[PDB]
């Protein structure tokens, strides 16, 4: 079944099974390693971040951008492979209570039992496709951390427009479309090998 | 003058799908009947179309500048390295107005290079071509590391023959699975050394979709793999379909009698090239 929406309630994210295509017309956070960091340590702490992540759309992506007439114009935002934030996803989704991770290739299998207790839902971008995504950018609302991270570390803040199509691909009902095919992949290759 | 043609052949690679890929990609979507991989098919063709409408690079990671030069008759080798400086500045220049990522680090210390040039970076690939006279072929190759990060090696025994290289491909193709970013162009080096096969299998990826082989024979052998590599059903992304690869490419030396040496190079569905013939000045 092929989704729609502007905002992902909770509510929203548990009906999303494996192999659901979803499109995203609101806003989206991107954050990559660094990122995902930085917000550990200042959720952790108290810090107040300038930007709220409870039931948001977080992508994992480092946005090329040009600075346009005093404004900033997106030329290339392709997905970052998601399993560089194996190892704080965990931490990142109990400190923030985002929706839905966006990104390619997937998350380790451990993640799914996190994506269950907390309402998470895990969609793969056409992972190459900088140049859909980018056009899918209709503004760019703010950015986070430029001084300190720099360009691609930094968190934009995005508003998008049929930003898709995305494959639901792991889901808060603890399925992962990667094991699946890998699962299928090992039994055809023995019949050949 | 060649520093801009460099740039210009860059912005080719970097933009422009070549023709042969983008039909390959049609015949993938009208063939396949996965919904999920038939939905992936056409966000990519919808990406390309935009690339070039919008001049932005259809791929994020530009990667690593490699580029296949061939030298014509009656050339001074004095005139051949000030035109291998000239390719070099060309990738500085290109990194800059394409614009390119920068990506090539030094291996131990990770410190980027900021111009993609450093440490023998521009991967200059060197032939000799008696039939150009004062005339050079550039072949712009830019590599992405998803695909690279999937390159194998093994050194079977003679007597595994034809069955272990079917299996040594079938196995590699099958572990890399979704992270090569399918469907895929697989180049297999066959024979000479390590190194010379690894680098049959990066040339092997220079050929155009269809292209066989033109002895018949190995012609063949690229047909049964692409038909048994599309029975894998990896599809796009690795998300499950039926198109796993859009072609398969071997290439071929003299080997030592007692090996067999076999180098694996997989290329994303983002295959990436510009060639430019240019004569120079009499």
């Amino acid at each position: 079944m092929e989704y729609t929406f502007n905002k992902l309630t909770k509510k929203d994210v548990k009906k999303l099974k494996v192999g659901d295509i979803v499109y995203l017309n609101g806003k989206i956070y991107t954050a990559r390693d660094e990122a995902h960091l930085k917000i550990i340590e200042m959720l952790k702490s108290n810090e107040k971040l300038p930007f709220d992540l409870n039931e948001s759309i977080i992508y994992h992506a480092g946005p090329i951008m040009k600075k346009v007439n005093d404004s900033w114009v997106c030329v290339s935002i392709g997905p970052t492979t998601s399993a560089r934030m194996n190892d704080v996803e965990e931490e990142f989704i109990k400190l923030t209570n985002i929706s839905a991770i966006v990104g390619k290739g997937g998350m380790k299998k451990e993640l799914l039992k996190t994506f269950e207790d907390y309402g998470v839902v895990y969609l793969a971008a056409p992972g190459g496709c900088a140049a859909l995504l980018a056009n899918s950018v209709k503004r760019v609302d703010n950015v986070y951390f430029l001084d300190e991270l720099g360009m691609p570390e930094a968190v934009w803040e995005l508003e998008v427009n049929n930003f898709g199509p995305l494959i639901v691909a792991m889901d808060s009902h603890g399925n992962s479309i990667y094991e699946e095919v890998n699962k299928k992949v090992y039994e055809k290759l023995n019949e050949l090998i | 003058k060649i520093s801009d043609v460099v740039v210009e052949l860059f912005r080719e690679a970097a933009i422009y799908l070549p023709e042969d890929v983008k039909n390959a990609l049609e015949e993938a979507y009208k063939k396949e009947s996965s919904e999920i991989s038939k939905n992936t098919l056409k966000a990519i063709i919808e990406n390309n179309k935009i690339a070039e409408e919008t001049q932005v690079p259809l791929c994020q990671d530009t990667g690593v500048p490699i580029v296949f030069l061939k030298i014509g008759k009656n050339i001074n080798s004095s005139e051949i390295m000030k035109i291998i400086e000239e390719i070099k500045e060309g990738v500085k220049k290109a990194t800059e107005e394409v614009p390119l990522r920068p990506n090539v680090v030094h291996p131990l210390t990770r410190e980027n290079f900021k111009t993609n040039v450093g440490l023998n970076s521009p991967f200059i690939n060197i032939e000799f071509d008696e039939s150009l006279d004062r005339e050079i072929e550039i072949i712009a190759f830019p590599k992405g590391a998803g695909s690279e990060n999937m390159s194998a090696l093994k050194m079977l025994k003679p007597s595994d023959g034809i069955e272990g290289i079917k299996n040594f491909v079938l196995e590699t193709i099958a572990n890399a699975g979704g992270k090569p970013c399918p469907p895929i162009v697989v180049g297999i080096g066959i024979g000479g050394t390590a190194d010379v096969a690894l680098k049959l299998a990066k040339k092997a990826l220079l050929r155009k979709i269809g292209e066989r082989h033109r002895d018949k024979e190995i012609a063949n052998l690229e047909k049964e793999l692409l038909e048994k590599i599309n029975s894998l059903g990896i599809g796009a992304m690795g998300l499950g379909g039926d198109i796993t690869a859009l072609d398969v490419f071997i290439e071929i030396a003299g080997c030592h009698t007692a090996s067999l040496p076999v180098g694996i190079c997989i290329q994303c569905w983002a295959d990436r090239r510009a060639i430019k013939r240019i004569k120079l000045d009499a």
